[PDB]
């Protein structure tokens, strides 16, 4: 479950917080 | 293998009753006819508005187009509102009336319709993305790549699901409008629920957002004086942990909302899957 | 001699008022053509006899447009008349769908589906609902009641069919004279014009949907989902729909039961609709490396290759139809043979039970009749790790009640060791 | 019997058992006979 | 362990909240900070 999970880990910018 | 296939004729012609308008029909033309290049003489449109966009709104523009400039953003009360046409050509400008012609094809049906805004009306579309996991916690993978998953809303108009979104309200941005119908419709929120925390996940989901595309609707409310053009911004929760947080419930113009998987084979509202599409290839993701 | 009075039971569910039969009848409706809306009083209704059966079947025509709930009224009604008053209620409804047209199975799956209903069905006292008609897995399932029938003494549970009056043979004759027809003959070889449709000798009770149409099918789907929710309302328990093979309707009906919060249990490898719905439930959910491959352009081949399209946009709403089902993966469960095994059947409806809406006590009710312990104990301690300990003591003197009652020492050993009182139980009716 | 080839499978079903009674190999008769092969339709291999 | 792999102390901060519920953000900080201070020696800490 490790291998998987490091595997699974291992694959205009704006900000609309205003809201 | 396919002989004449004569290459792939993807254009796109509204249905013929207008929606939410008594039965009114347009005027029919098959889809080898739209483009604007073309001369195709045999074209009488039906001039059609809305009473609710005759009422004069706050949202809508006045019924007299001229003195307007469009291409450029322009303050009307004060208010910018956008006008610019993601088209290459831009936006032509017709001598007889002032009105605006739209570049991306004919529809048929001339005046405003449904819509408030002469011209583009700019709409923003928000798709919140997860990536799919099964229990164990390893992400599902089909043709292989990793397979998406994002909030759907059925609208309440024809009730067909689609994506939640909007039409941008004067004096604000893609950002807020983005933001605020995704609270609105997904959530509920407003129209004080949820509080602090899940306030702050929700900030914290908000804050990595990337515009994926700015492209022209197939939305069926389209004439030839007024159309919709989307901005389809994306927030993607790499983790998982922010959109787990999401108490989904339907409010406002939405009926039910849920978590859906992306493929090819969606029916939503207007161009939606071409939006999903560039999510996905912006992604790397299935579709 | 035919009976003149019935005990219909109340509105409020507290017991049985007697009425006359012509009184309580008029309220169902006939329709002698298309053409007529408002319809005439039914005449036909009362008991066929089958050739080789010795129990007769009660057969009530009755209206699109009539309240299932007074079809409830007249099952519940019978129910009472030939049972007495104090007879089994049932715990669960399993509705059996499938394909109309004869279809052979392999002999394991058989073998399989007999052996998991038939227990299901005997171990729960459970309502099976099923078309009705004398063709293919409806009348299979009919042939696995056959059995019930003979491996069981006293209470035999109903096998409710519920049918389009339009398509079945003999409805000019079953609708003249004066009802109700005591013991009446049914020939289901004599050629009735344009019928082709005969009804299920092995079917307990008979309701048949008219609408005045002849020779269309399809009507009485949407009369048969709204029967089986007032059903599961009615009696408070969790209906569970059956999907073995099936065409283009057995699609619909379980578009239906979805819709409604219903869960379905499809059989994998019957081939057809059931491979398809299975096809979906594995490429949309299913982590396992085997169904890695699978692929929507190959899932509309399937679906082209077997219910065979006239038009494109035929074939893509009935894809869009079919993906829009399997969307919420709690109310489906697919039962298939190389991977859960030839005695697992009766686990997969338990988990189809388990995947509905929470009622604890239903469900821990449901766990202990199939006898389930590490079912039950995985429930309680889930509930008991995550604060749920109220709704836990809130049920657990009901469900120590019921396992006393149904001599399982396991289940009541367990339920006395999560913090139930022994003296607080409370008789279920009032002294 | 999972590939639909249900008649190949009973078009061969008796000849099968039939070889497999007269080897004396009961397994086989038994899984034949579980496999859909009626008993008294067993043909004699020479004509009478 | 792997399930402990997804713990992060923005849902600790949110946990130490919905428990004991301070009255300011300086306290709810007072309180962490002491509480992952308590922790830092793996010895002195058995969890069962
Ligand atoms: N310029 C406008 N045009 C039309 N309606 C408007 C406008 N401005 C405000 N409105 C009001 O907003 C309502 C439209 O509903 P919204 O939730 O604001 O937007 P909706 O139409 O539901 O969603 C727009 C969707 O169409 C797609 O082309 C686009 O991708 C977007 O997802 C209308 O009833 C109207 O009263
Ligand atoms: N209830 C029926 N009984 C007998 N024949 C039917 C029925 N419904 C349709 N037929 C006819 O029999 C043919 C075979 O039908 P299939 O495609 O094999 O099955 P399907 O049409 O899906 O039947 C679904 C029906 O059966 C029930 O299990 C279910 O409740 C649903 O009403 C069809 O072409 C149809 O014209
Ligand atoms: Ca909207
Ligand atoms: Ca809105």
């Amino acid at each position: 479950i490790s291998f998987r999970f490091s595997l699974d880990q291992q694959a205009n910018r704006l900000n609309s917080a205003v809201a | 293998v396919h002989g004449h296939t004569a290459e792939a004729a993807e254009w796109y012609v509204p249905p013929e009753e207008y929606p939410k308008s008594g039965g009114v029909k347009r005027y029919l033309i098959d889809a080898s006819m739209v483009p604007l290049s073309i001369m195709c003489p045999s074209y009488d449109p039906v001039e059609y508005t809305h009473p609710s966009v005759a009422a004069q709104p706050v949202w809508a523009d006045p019924a007299d187009p001229r003195k307007i400039k469009f291409n450029v953003k322009d303050e009307v009360n004060g208010k910018v509102v956008d006008r610019t046409s993601c088209h290459p050509s831009g936006i032509s400008i017709d001598s007889n009336t002032g009105r605006p012609i739209n570049p991306w094809g004919r529809t048929g049906m001339t005046g405003r319709g449904l819509l408030g805004k002469w011209g583009v009306n700019q709409a923003a579309d928000t798709v919140v993305t997860r990536w799919k996991r099964s229990p164990d916690g390893s992400i599902l993978e089909r043709d292989g790549k990793k397979v998406l998953e994002f909030v759907a809303i059925q609208r309440q108009d024809n009730k067909m699901w689609a994506i939640p979104g909007g039409f941008v309200d004067n004096g604000e941005d893609v950002a807020l409008t983005s933001g605020r119908e995704f609270m609105e419709e997904a959530l509920g929120m407003g129209t004080d629920l949820m509080s602090a925390e899940s306030k702050d996940s929700l900030a914290a989901l908000f804050s990595s957002g990337t515009i994926v595309a700015r492209i022209y609707c197939e939305d069926p409310r389209n004439t030839d004086n007024a159309w919709v053009e989307t901005t389809c911004v994306n927030f993607h929760d790499e983790s998982g942990r922010h959109a787990a947080r999401l108490k989904l419930q339907g409010g406002d113009d939405a009926e039910h909302a849920r978590w859906m998987m992306v493929h090819g084979g969606l029916n939503l509202f207007a161009s939606h899957r071409t939006l999903l599409q560039h999510v996905t290839s912006a992604l790397n993701a299935y579709f | 001699v035919a009976a003149k009075t019935l005990l219909i039971e109340n509105e409020d569910g507290k017991g049985s008022t007697r009425m006359e039969v012509q009184d309580f009848m008029k309220r169902f409706h006939m329709h002698a053509s298309e053409d007529d809306k408002t319809g005439s009083p039914s005449t036909a209704w009362g008991t066929l006899r089958f050739p080789t059966k010795e129990a007769t079947a009660p057969y009530l025509r009755l209206s699109v447009n009539d309240d299932p709930e007074d079809a409830l009224l007249f099952v519940k009604a019978m129910l009472a008349q030939k049972y007495g008053e104090t007879y089994d209620r049932p715990s669960l409804i399993l509705s059996v769908t499938g394909g109309a047209r004869n279809f052979t199975l392999p002999p394991r799956l058989e073998t399989a589906i007999a052996k998991g209903l038939r227990l299901a069905a005997q171990r729960t006292n459970a309502w099976v609902v099923t078309g009705g008609t004398n063709t293919g897995v409806m009348k299979l399932t009919g042939q696995i009641m056959e059995a019930l029938s003979k491996t069981q003494s006293h209470f035999i549970p109903p096998t409710i069919g519920i049918a389009t009056y339009g398509v079945i043979i003999g409805g000019d004759d079953m609708t003249r004279g004066e009802p109700p027809k005591i013991g009446l003959e049914y020939e289901m070889h004599k050629k009735d014009p344009p019928k082709t449709t005969p009804l299920d000798d092995n079917h307990n009770l008979f309701l048949l949907v008219d609408d005045g149409s002849t020779n269309k099918f399809g009507k009485e789907i949407k009369f048969r989902a709204a029967f089986e929710n007032a059903a599961g309302q009615a009696f408070a328990a969790p209906v569970v729909t059956i999907v073995v093979q099936g065409g283009p309707g057995t699609l619909g009906t379980a578009l239906q039961a979805v819709r409604q919060g219903t869960p379905i249990v499809v059989v994998d490898g019957s081939g057809l609709a059931a491979d398809v719905l299975a096809y979906a439930y594995n490429f949309m959910h299913n982590p396992l490396t085997r169904f890695k491959s699978y692929t929507i352009d190959d899932l509309r081949q399937k679906v082209a290759q077997t219910f065979n399209p006239k038009s494109s946009q035929q074939l893509t709403n009935l894809l869009d139809s079919a993906l829009e089902c399997v969307q919420d993966p709690n109310l489906v469960v697919v039962y298939s043979l190389q991977e859960s095994g030839i005695d697992e059947f009766d686990d997969c409806i338990l988990k189809a039970i388990f995947s509905s809406q929470g009622k604890l006590g239903n469900k821990l009710k449901q766990a202990m009749y199939f006898d389930q312990l590490d079912v039950a104990k995985r429930a309680l301690s889930e509930a008991s790790k995550n604060g749920q300990h109220n709704e836990i003591a809130a049920c657990i003197n009901d469900n120590l009640m019921a396992a006393m009652m149904h001599n399982k020492p396991h289940f009541v050993e367990l339920y006395l060791g999560f913090d139930a009182k022994i003296y607080e139980l409370k008789p279920s009716e009032e002294v």
